[PDB]
Parts: structure tokens; C-alpha cells; sequence
């Protein structure tokens, strides 16, 4: 008439260039999960983390970064950023007490600038030291309405998009830690990438129609990088809410979920009137391109309460693996 | 025996001392260790959740004194914010017997009222409860009577930190270094955080009398609630803090009209129900405010052909009024029913029932029942009973009129339920008195209402979600006297219930199909125990849940395994009667063999605690 448990580690040995999946998990209920998989032997590792440690991941696991060979994984619903080996999926050191941290990007090996939600401070950390050096000050800009996302390098400035209940984008600099530029553009831009012809990419959600920031008809923007002025804009009508911009290894073609996966490539003028993907029957959530071949990894959520799917197809359309996952798969990361 | 009222009907009573027993025992806690019933409650002064008989948490009923109290926008109701003692007679009615009384209980209903008392005189009563984890319970007593009035006035107060200590499994804290390197990992023990709470319940009861057979009442239930939200297992970093606060005064009104052969009953009542959210740390982040206003009325009859006819008569009306803001809606609900109950010879006995129920604009098909029982030997009371009913749920408020996902179009839920069941009753003088229980039951739910994401990016039921739920129920109770001073009591539960989600796939590939549906044991077992010689009281209260399954697909994860759940409670009892008062001393143990246990997804819980409960009853002239 008792109970027990507890964990126990195993070993893991990475054996291939391989795919981490980043579950983000339900929201409330602390199931965040990691996994790793496999392009060559074909075989999925699903809860690494806990596996390999012992102990939970968190909550809402957002993205991961991989640097030299370090892998830093970001937990949204736990104020925490792990940092593991890449090789034995082993802690090696984390950065606590943040307040909602989404993105990180590396400016050097000393400063990295940390994202947030729920606040208008962008963090300021030592990755080497595991602690909190300063923050940035973003203008006309509140915690009630905190929102900062997906920063991209250009020569000496990093360019973030406030998400949440915000529609303009950051240019900070990156020696004065000070933003000296701004561009106002739609309700709520998600995510924000970088293409070979030096031209910002991005795309604006509607979002939550009847919400108190606004609902309007999300949109699409390119960016000139050299001047920080919008340069073209596309219009989604008023159905659907886009997400997750991508790109290829080469940065030439653009991967955007709009139900519809679609696949068109840079520099061009007109949305392709056909799909790449014809959004079956289920919601998918999460998109990715393999920068060493070309394959395209779609992340599926089907009904937010049970194991998701990636499915795996060449740069034609051919299927080639379909694997299961933690809950809600929402990002990928390569090793 | 047996009523006629009670004819084919399998439902429980809880006794006096089952609800007179603690006084930091919410119906949460009485409902867990004293039946079947799974709640979904991760711990004391906490959201608890309800799943009868395999169904969801808005399959189950809740009356109190004959008016609903589920809310209106969820259609559940939480268990942990209703005192004990707050209640004096309970009922669980299962599946098809709420039939008798409410309408879409596809579950079941549970029934809850406040007998009058018997006081002649001035009276008064005070307990204190001392309790580790710096917990603080009062409860206040006053009450008079006089042949023709019963005033009672009651006050609960409970108040804690509930900051306790408990060890992460789920969680570790690494030791650094001189160049800020890992040394060893250890599983650290911490303390629950923003769990703070404290609650204010007072109930005031005045009920008049006549002696022609005209009584009349007045109860008037007022409840002041700030409850934090506790933080997650794995929630570590940072100045915070996030209450729900909850305004509710529950009054009815009462007349009942006896006579030599039939009998009227008039009932009317008021809810006004008042919800804030706050979320601030070091600023106003989110502010939410739910205000519900509702209105009950109830007219009932009662009329006897003969010691063998029993016809029945009885219409309600529920009004709800919804101003949430930070959004105006409303709905009337009637519900008219009729039974006969027709008693031809001493073995056999039949019950037919039917039910009307129009919500809002739309009208539910007509909602038949019958009831039969017979009794197949009297040598040892061998009683079998069968049932079979078609039942209607609406949908809740909510999934009507949610401004960004209301779809005003849908069908109520439909299920068909028939049980077969038996039961006994041997006793011996003074002895032993055994009886028990057993039943069979099957309930297929059509048009399950299950929210879904919607191609233009927001929510909408769409029905659909055929669910079979069927199983076996067994109930036990014993009792026995070793010797002329020492008692000994037993009481024993057992339910199998499955609940096969039998709907089409969603999608091409969807493991839920066949599976049980999450957050409900295969298995549920209770069992109590008391023993008591002369003024020294021992109890022993033990429940065992099976392995609850936390995705739709029931698959196998490392992360998301919730082991079965055998807890155990004992409490010892010592009452000293003085000149001038009565005192009774008890003190309870709860998690007796100190598990770290886990009832619900990373969600921290307590180890061994202890509570000591001083009560004063004066004794006047
Ligand atoms: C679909 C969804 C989701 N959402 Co919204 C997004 N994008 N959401 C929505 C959509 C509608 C939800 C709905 N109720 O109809 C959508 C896009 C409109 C929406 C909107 C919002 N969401 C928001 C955010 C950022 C979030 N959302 C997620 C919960 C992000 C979720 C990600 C995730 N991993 O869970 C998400 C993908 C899955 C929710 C779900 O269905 N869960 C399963 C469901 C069956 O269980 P559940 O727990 O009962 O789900 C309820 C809640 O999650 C609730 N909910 C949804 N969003 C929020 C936000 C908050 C603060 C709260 C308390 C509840 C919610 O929706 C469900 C009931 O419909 C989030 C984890 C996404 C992320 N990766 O950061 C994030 C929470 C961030 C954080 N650290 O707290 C918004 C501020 C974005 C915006 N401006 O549109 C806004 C919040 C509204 C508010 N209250 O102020």
C-alpha cells in the first residue's frame, strides 16, 4: 500500500547529424518534452531530456539554439534556458530567474541577447558565467502588452519583431545596446528571417478575432536589410493565421505554413497560386527545411491532446518518413 | 420496508457522522474517501473536479435545497468550496435516478440539503482547528428553538499560508564551481509557492412551522473566497502573484403544504455569483470579472391513490443572467416531469417516468424512464432491480455564446442507459449487520459536445464523440460488536469503469479510438474503517484510484505517468465531558505512511501532516 518512482539516467550517444524537435507541450500541465531524430538511420528518440537527466524539461519548451557543440534549449512557462551537450543530451548549465524568455541569439561568445514576453527589457546574459549582465530598454513599449521574437544579425544591428499585442519591428545595435530604428508594420508579426538577397522576411498574424489589440487581415512583408524600410507587401485575406517562416540551407525559397504549406521561392513578385502542401485534414503547427539536402519537415499537431507527427518530404513532394513526437510539436533545430 | 419513492432506485446516503466528522473537509474530500466517485483534486482548497460513472465533470448534477448551483458558463461545479458541515443530508444519485429529479445528468446527481434541527433552547458550538503547515480552521455555531422556530446561524474560517515542504522528483539543483562548473545533482526540497488561501463561508437558516402541516423556511448560504493559484513542480525562477477571488449568496425560499392524502411543495430562490482574476507582479498584467444573476422557481406535488398508486407532478424554472466583462446573455429553463409509481403485489414494483425539458428556444424529445424492482427472496432480503432511460444534456452557456467561438446551433447530447443491479440485506440482533450492493450498468453518450479548433483560427463545439461507458458497482457495509464495549464498523466501495471513446477517428492517424478517455481510473476502490470503546474514537479512511492516463492515445510515456493512488487517513478521538461544557479532543493524520505522492500532473504535493481540533459545546441550565 505505498508508491515510488524516481529517475534513472541512461547513456545516449548522438550517432548522427540529426534533428531535435522541440515539443512545446500543453500550456498549464508541465509535459514539455524533447526529441531527437534521426535523417540517416531513421529512427526517432523521443524525451531525451528526461531520459539523460532525470528531470522534466518544463513548461512550453519554445526553441533551441545550437552553438559549436552546445545546444541551449529555451523553456517559455519556467523562466529557465538549459544549455546540454549535444553529444550525451547531459546538463552542462542553465540561466534561471528570467521572466518569459522566447529567442536567443548569440551576438559573440560573451553577449547574448535573450527575448521576452511580458516585458519591454531584453536581457542581456554571459553564457559562459550563467548570469544576468544588463537589459534593453524598448521604447513606447509596456508589460502588459510584452512581446520580443526571432533577432537576425546584419553587420553590426539585430532586428527583432514584438509578436504579442505589438505590430512594430526593433533595430538595435549591438555595440551601444540601444535601438535607433523603427518600422510600424500589421497586427502582431510572428517570426522574422533572413534570405541571400538581403531582404528582411517576415509575416503578420490577424489573430484572435475580437481581441482588444485589434483583428485586421494578416499580411505579408519583405524588408530591405541596408536601409531598414519596407519594400513589399501581400495580402492573406481575412481567413487563416500564418505562421513560422522558414528558409532553405541556400536562403533562396520561403516556407510559411498559411494552412497551406507554401513553397516559392525568393525574389520573385506573386504568391504561387498552388500549395506545396495541400493541409489535408489536421493543424499543423511547426515547419522546417534540412539545410544539408533539402528535405521538408512539417510538424503536425493534430488535436493538442495526444503525440504529433512530422512528416518528411523531399524538395518535390515525395514522401519519405512519418515519426511520432512529444505533444504539440512546435520548432526544429539542427544538430 | 422500502419507500415507495426509492422504488428501482440505486442511490447512497451519507450519514450524519460521515459529514460531521472534520471540519476542514470540503465535499471534495468526503466524496473521495467515501464512495466511488473519482475527483479529479490535487489537494485541499483547490479546483476539484468530478467524473461520475466514466462521464466528463458536467455530466453531474449538483442541487442544493432543490435549486441548481453548476455554473452556468462551465455547467461544473467545484467541490472543494462546500464545508461539510455546511451540509446535513447528501444523496448520490446514480445515472438513471436522476431522472427522478433533474434532467441532463447523464452522470449522475448529487443532491444536497440542511435538515432542520431539534434544539429546544439555546444552543451553541466551537471548534478550533490546529493543524501543521500553519493551518487555521474555526467553525461557529448558533441556534435556538422554541415549537415553532429553528434559527441556526454557522461560520467557517479557514486560513493557511500552505507553504509545505516536498521533494522534486521532477526537479534538481546543480552545485557550481570556482569557474562556474557542475560538481553533483541532487533532488532539492523546496516549498509550495503562492498557494496562499483563505476562505469565509456563513450560512444563516430560518424555518417556521404552523402545526396544521404548513412549514416554511428561509436559507440563505454566503460564500467569501481568495484562493491562489499554486505554482507548477518544474516552475523555478523569477514578486508574483495570481488570486481568483468568488463572491456567491445562495438563497431559497420554502413552503410546504401537507395534508391527510397528498402533498404541495413551493420552492424559490436567488444566486448572485461574483468572480475577479487577478495576475500582477512588480501592475495591472490581466484583470478578468464574471458576474452571474439567477433566479429559481419550483412548484411540486405529490398525490396517493392508495398505499399501492403514487402519482407525482413538478415544474421548475431556472433564469441565468450573464454580464462578464473585462457578453450579455441569458437563458430560461423549464422542466416539467411526471411518474407513476404502481405497486401491484408485495414482490413487484414498477416506476415510469417522464420528463419535459425546453432551454432557452429549443425543446428536448421527451425523456422516458422506468424503474422496476422485485424482491426475489426474504430470507435474506434479496432485492433485484433494473432501469433503462433516454436522456438529454444542453449545451452549457458557453459554448453558445463564447463572442469569438459561440455557435448557438447545437444539438444536446443524447444517452441511453439501462442498469441491472441486486442487493441484500442480512443482519443479526445485536450482532452483525451486513449489507451491500451490486450493479451492472451500460450508458452509450451520442453527440458529445468536444470543443475544436476551427479552419479560421478560433473554437467551436462540434458534437460528435460517441463515448461507451459501462461497468460494475459494489457496495459494502458492515458492522459488528466484539464485546459489550468495542464497535467495529466497515464500509467498502468498488467500481470498474471503463470509458471507451468509440468515435470515428478525427484525423488519418488518431490512437484515441477504443482508449479510455484521460483523467479516468479503470478501477476505483474505497474502503473505511471505525472503531470506538467507550469515549476513545480510532477511524481509518483509505481510497485506491488505478492508473489514470494523461493523452487521449494512452500512450506510454516517461513524462506523463500518473501511478495508481492509495492514500491513507486515521484519526483518533477522545471526548471529556466537564460540568460546564463538553470537549472533544481529536487529531488526524493525513498521508499516514508519508509517500511523495502525485494525484495530478506536476503539481507538487504534501507529506505527512497532522491537524488537532479543540470543540467546545456548553452546556446551559
Ligand atoms: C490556439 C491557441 C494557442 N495559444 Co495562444 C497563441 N498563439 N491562442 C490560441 C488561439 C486561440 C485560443 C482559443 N482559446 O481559442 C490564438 C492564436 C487566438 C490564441 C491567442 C493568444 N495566445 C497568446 C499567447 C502568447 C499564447 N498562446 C499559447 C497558450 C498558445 C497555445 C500553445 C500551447 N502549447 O498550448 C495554443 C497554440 C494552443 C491552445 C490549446 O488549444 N491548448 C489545448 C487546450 C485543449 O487545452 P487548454 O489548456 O484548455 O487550452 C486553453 C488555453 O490554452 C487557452 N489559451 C489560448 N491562448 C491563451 C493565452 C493565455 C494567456 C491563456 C491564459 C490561455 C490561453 O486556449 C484554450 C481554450 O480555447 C502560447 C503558449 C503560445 C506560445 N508558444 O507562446 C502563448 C502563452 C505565452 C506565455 N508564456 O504565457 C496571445 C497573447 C497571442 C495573441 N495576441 O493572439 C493570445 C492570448 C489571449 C489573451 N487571453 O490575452
Amino acid at each position: 500500500c505505498m508508491k515510488w518512482d524516481y529517475g534513472k539516467m541512461e547513456p545516449f550517444r548522438a550517432t548522427g547529424d540529426g534533428l531535435f524537435i522541440m515539443n512545446e507541450g500543453n500550456f498549464q500541465y508541465g509535459n514539455a518534452t524533447l526529441s531527437y531524430y534521426d535523417p540517416e538511420t531513421k529512427k526517432v528518440e523521443n524525451e531525451i531530456f528526461y531520459r539523460a537527466n532525470a528531470m522534466k524539461l518544463g513548461d512550453v519548451a519554445q526553441s533551441m539554439i545550437v552553438r559549436d557543440t552546445i545546444g541551449w534549449v529555451v523553456v517559455n512557462n519556467s523562466h529557465v534556458i538549459f544549455a546540454i551537450s549535444t553529444n550525451t543530451f547531459k546538463e552542462v548549465g542553465r540561466i534561471t530567474g528570467l521572466t518569459s524568455p522566447r529567442y536567443i541569439h548569440f551576438i559573440s561568445d560573451e553577449k547574448a541577447y535573450i527575448t521576452q514576453i511580458w516585458d519591454y527589457r531584453i536581457f542581456i546574459v554571459n553564457p559562459k558565467t550563467y548570469q544576468i549582465t544588463g537589459y534593453i530598454e524598448c521604447p513606447d513599449m509596456t508589460m502588459e502588452t510584452g512581446s520580443t521574437e526571432q533577432m537576425v544579425q546584419y553587420g553590426k544591428y539585430v532586428y527583432v519583431n514584438c509578436w504579442s499585442y505589438q505590430n512594430r519591428i526593433l533595430k538595435i545595435d549591438t555595440t551601444t545596446d540601444k535601438v535607433v530604428d523603427q518600422l510600424t508594420v500589421g497586427i502582431q508579426p510572428t517570426s522574422l528571417v533572413m534570405d541571400k538577397n538581403f531582404k528582411m522576411w517576415t509575416i503578420t498574424d490577424g489573430g484572435y478575432k475580437g481581441s482588444p489589440y485589434g483583428y485586421e487581415e494578416p499580411s505579408l512583408y519583405r524588408i530591405d536589410a541596408e536601409t531598414f524600410k519596407i519594400e513589399k507587401q501581400f495580402k492573406f485575406q481575412l481567413g487563416d493565421a500564418p505562421s513560422e517562416v522558414q528558409l532553405n540551407g541556400a536562403g533562396d525559397e520561403l516556407y510559411w505554413i498559411n494552412k497551406d504549406i507554401w513553397r516559392m521561392s525568393v525574389d520573385e513578385e506573386r504568391v504561387p497560386v498552388r500549395p506545396f502542401l495541400k493541409y489535408r485534414d489536421t493543424k499543423y503547427y511547426g515547419l522546417t527545411v534540412s539545410p544539408k539536402n533539402g528535405d521538408v519537415y512539417v510538424a503536425d499537431a493534430i488535436d493538442y491532446q495526444q503525440q504529433g507527427m512530422i512528416y518528411r518530404y523531399t524538395e518535390d513532394g515525395e514522401l519519405v518518413d512519418e515519426f511520432y513526437v512529444g505533444i504539440i510539436p512546435g520548432a526544429f533545430c539542427w544538430k | 420496508k422500502r419507500p415507495m419513492k426509492d422504488i428501482g432506485v440505486q442511490q447512497t446516503r451519507f450519514d450524519s457522522l460521515v459529514l460531521k466528522e472534520n471540519i476542514a473537509l470540503s465535499m471534495a474530500d468526503i466524496l473521495t474517501f467515501n464512495s466511488s466517485i473519482f475527483v479529479k483534486s490535487y489537494g485541499r482548497a483547490t479546483l476539484s473536479t468530478v467524473s461520475f460513472r466514466g462521464t466528463s465533470a458536467s455530466h453531474t448534477q449538483v442541487t442544493w435545497n432543490g435549486m441548481r448551483i453548476n455554473n452556468p458558463m462551465l455547467g461544473m461545479t467545484d467541490f472543494s468550496m462546500i464545508p461539510s458541515y455546511f451540509i446535513d443530508d447528501a444523496s448520490l444519485l446514480h445515472g438513471t435516478s436522476s431522472v427522478n429529479m433533474a434532467g441532463g445528468g447523464l452522470g449522475g446527481l448529487v443532491k444536497l440539503s440542511t435538515v432542520p434541527a431539534h434544539q429546544e433552547g439555546f444552543g451553541m458550538q466551537y471548534v478550533q482547528g490546529i493543524g501543521s503547515f500553519s493551518t487555521f480552521d474555526e467553525f461557529l455555531q448558533l441556534k435556538y428553538g422554541d415549537k415553532h422556530w429553528q434559527i441556526s446561524t454557522r461560520a467557517v474560517y479557514q486560513s493557511s499560508p500552505n507553504d509545505y515542504k516536498y521533494r522534486n522528483h521532477d526537479k534538481k539543483e546543480n552545485i557550481y564551481d570556482d569557474k562556474y562548473n557542475i560538481i553533483e545533482q541532487y533532488y532539492p526540497i523546496e516549498r509550495n509557492r503562492s498557494g496562499a488561501y483563505k476562505d469565509l463561508h456563513i450560512l444563516q437558516e430560518v424555518y417556521y412551522n404552523t402545526g396544521k402541516g404548513d412549514r416554511f423556511g428561509l436559507n440563505a448560504w454566503y460564500t467569501d473566497s481568495n484562493r491562489e493559484l499554486a505554482l507548477l513542480t518544474t516552475d523555478q525562477g523569477d514578486d508574483f502573484e495570481n488570486r481568483q477571488r468568488e463572491h456567491t449568496l445562495r438563497s431559497v425560499l420554502s413552503w410546504d403544504h401537507t395534508r391527510e392524502n397528498w402533498k404541495v411543495s413551493a420552492r424559490g430562490g436567488y444566486v448572485h455569483t461574483w468572480l475577479a482574476y487577478d495576475y500582477k507582479r512588480d501592475a495591472t498584467m490581466t484583470r478578468s470579472r464574471s458576474k452571474v444573476n439567477t433566479f429559481y422557481g419550483q412548484l411540486d406535488g405529490e398525490y396517493f391513490f392508495s398505499d399501492k398508486l403514487l402519482l407525482t407532478a413538478g415544474v421548475s424554472a431556472h433564469q441565468h443572467l450573464v454580464n462578464s466583462l473585462d457578453f450579455d446573455k441569458g437563458r430560461i429553463e423549464l422542466s416539467g416531469n411526471v411518474s407513476l409509481k404502481w405497486q401491484p403485489v408485495n414482490r413487484l414494483g414498477m416506476s415510469l417516468v417522464l420528463r419535459g425539458e425546453m432551454f432557452g428556444t429549443k425543446w428536448a424529445p421527451v425523456i422516458p424512464a422506468f424503474f422496476v424492482d422485485y424482491v426475489l427472496s426474504k430470507r435474506g432480503n434479496i432485492m433485484a432491480k433494473a432501469s433503462i432511460t433516454r436522456n438529454y444534456r444542453f449545451p452549457t452557456l458557453n459554448d453558445l455564446y463564447f463572442l469569438p467561438g459561440g455557435n448557438p446551433a447545437l444539438n444536446n447530447e443524447s444517452g441511453f442507459t439501462y442498469e441491472t443491479g441486486l442487493s441484500f440485506s442480512v443482519d443479526k440482533d445485536n450482532v452483525y449487520t451486513l449489507s451491500g450492493s451490486a450493479s451492472w450498468f451500460d450508458q452509450h453518450i451520442n453527440d458529445w459536445i468536444i470543443w475544436l479548433p476551427t479552419s479560421k483560427g478560433f473554437y467551436s463545439p462540434v458534437n460528435l464523440k460517441k463515448v461507451h461507458a459501462y461497468g460494475v458497482e459494489v457496495q459494502a457495509d458492515y458492522a459488528v460488536a466484539i464485546d459489550k464495549a468495542w464497535k467495529l464498523g466497515l464500509n467498502g466501495t468498488f467500481a470498474w469503469t471503463p470509458s471507451i471513446n468509440e468515435g470515428e477517428p478525427t484525423s488519418k492517424a488518431d490512437q484515441s479510438v477504443g482508449k479510455q478517455l484521460p483523467y479516468i481510473p479503470e478501477y476505483s476502490a474505497t474502503l473505511s474503517g471505525r472503531l470506538t470503546y467507550r469515549s476513545w474514537g480510532l477511524l481509518y479512511k483509505w481510497c485506491y484510484y488505478s492508473e489514470r492516463y494523461t493523452m487521449t492515445s494512452n500512450a506510454v510515456s516517461y513524462t506523463g505517468h500518473l501511478p495508481p493512488y492509495l492514500m491513507s487517513n486515521v484519526t483518533l478521538e477522545k471526548g471529556f465531558s466537564l460540568r460546564w461544557a463538553d470537549l472533544s479532543l481529536k487529531g488526524t493524520v493525513n498521508n499516514l505512511f508519508d509517500e511523495e505522492y502525485l494525484s495530478v500532473l506536476s503539481r507538487p504535493m504534501p507529506g505527512i501532516n497532522f491537524e488537532f481540533f479543540i470543540g467546545i459545546t456548553p452546556k446551559w441550565g
